[PDB]
């Protein structure tokens, strides 16, 4: 889960390719947000259905 | 005219694998290198203006 930079803030890369980079990064961000909420959700559901089963 | 001088010096670079040769044939207008660089280990690069701690 480490990662370096591909773009840079100071000397902005060419406008078009930079736009593509922002687009791709935002797409991956939406993917990972979905995965995070889903993983949390079913970890919770499993926790609940687990606890009252041990009961 | 950047800062007074209209002439430019551009830089080119290559990574030369071990036991390989690089050949500079030239005629002038060549900014020669004195030393070559060898990366030491691993590091992490960031960009910021905030203070160190």
């Amino acid at each position: 889960q480490q990662f370096e930079l591909i773009d840079n803030e100071f000397n902005e890369v060419e406008k078009q390719i930079g736009n593509v980079i922002n687009w791709t990064r935002d797409s991956i961000t939406e993917v990972w947000s979905y995965n995070a909420e889903l993983l949390v959700a079913m970890e919770n559901q499993h926790t609940i259905d687990l606890a009252d089963s041990e009961m | 005219q950047v800062n007074g001088l209209s002439g430019r010096i551009d830089f080119h670079w290559l990574m030369l694998n071990p036991n390989d040769t690089v050949t500079f044939s030239f005629n002038g207008a060549f900014i020669a290198p004195d030393r070559a660089s060898f990366l030491r280990g691993k590091s992490m690069g960031i960009q910021s203006g905030v203070q160190v701690d």
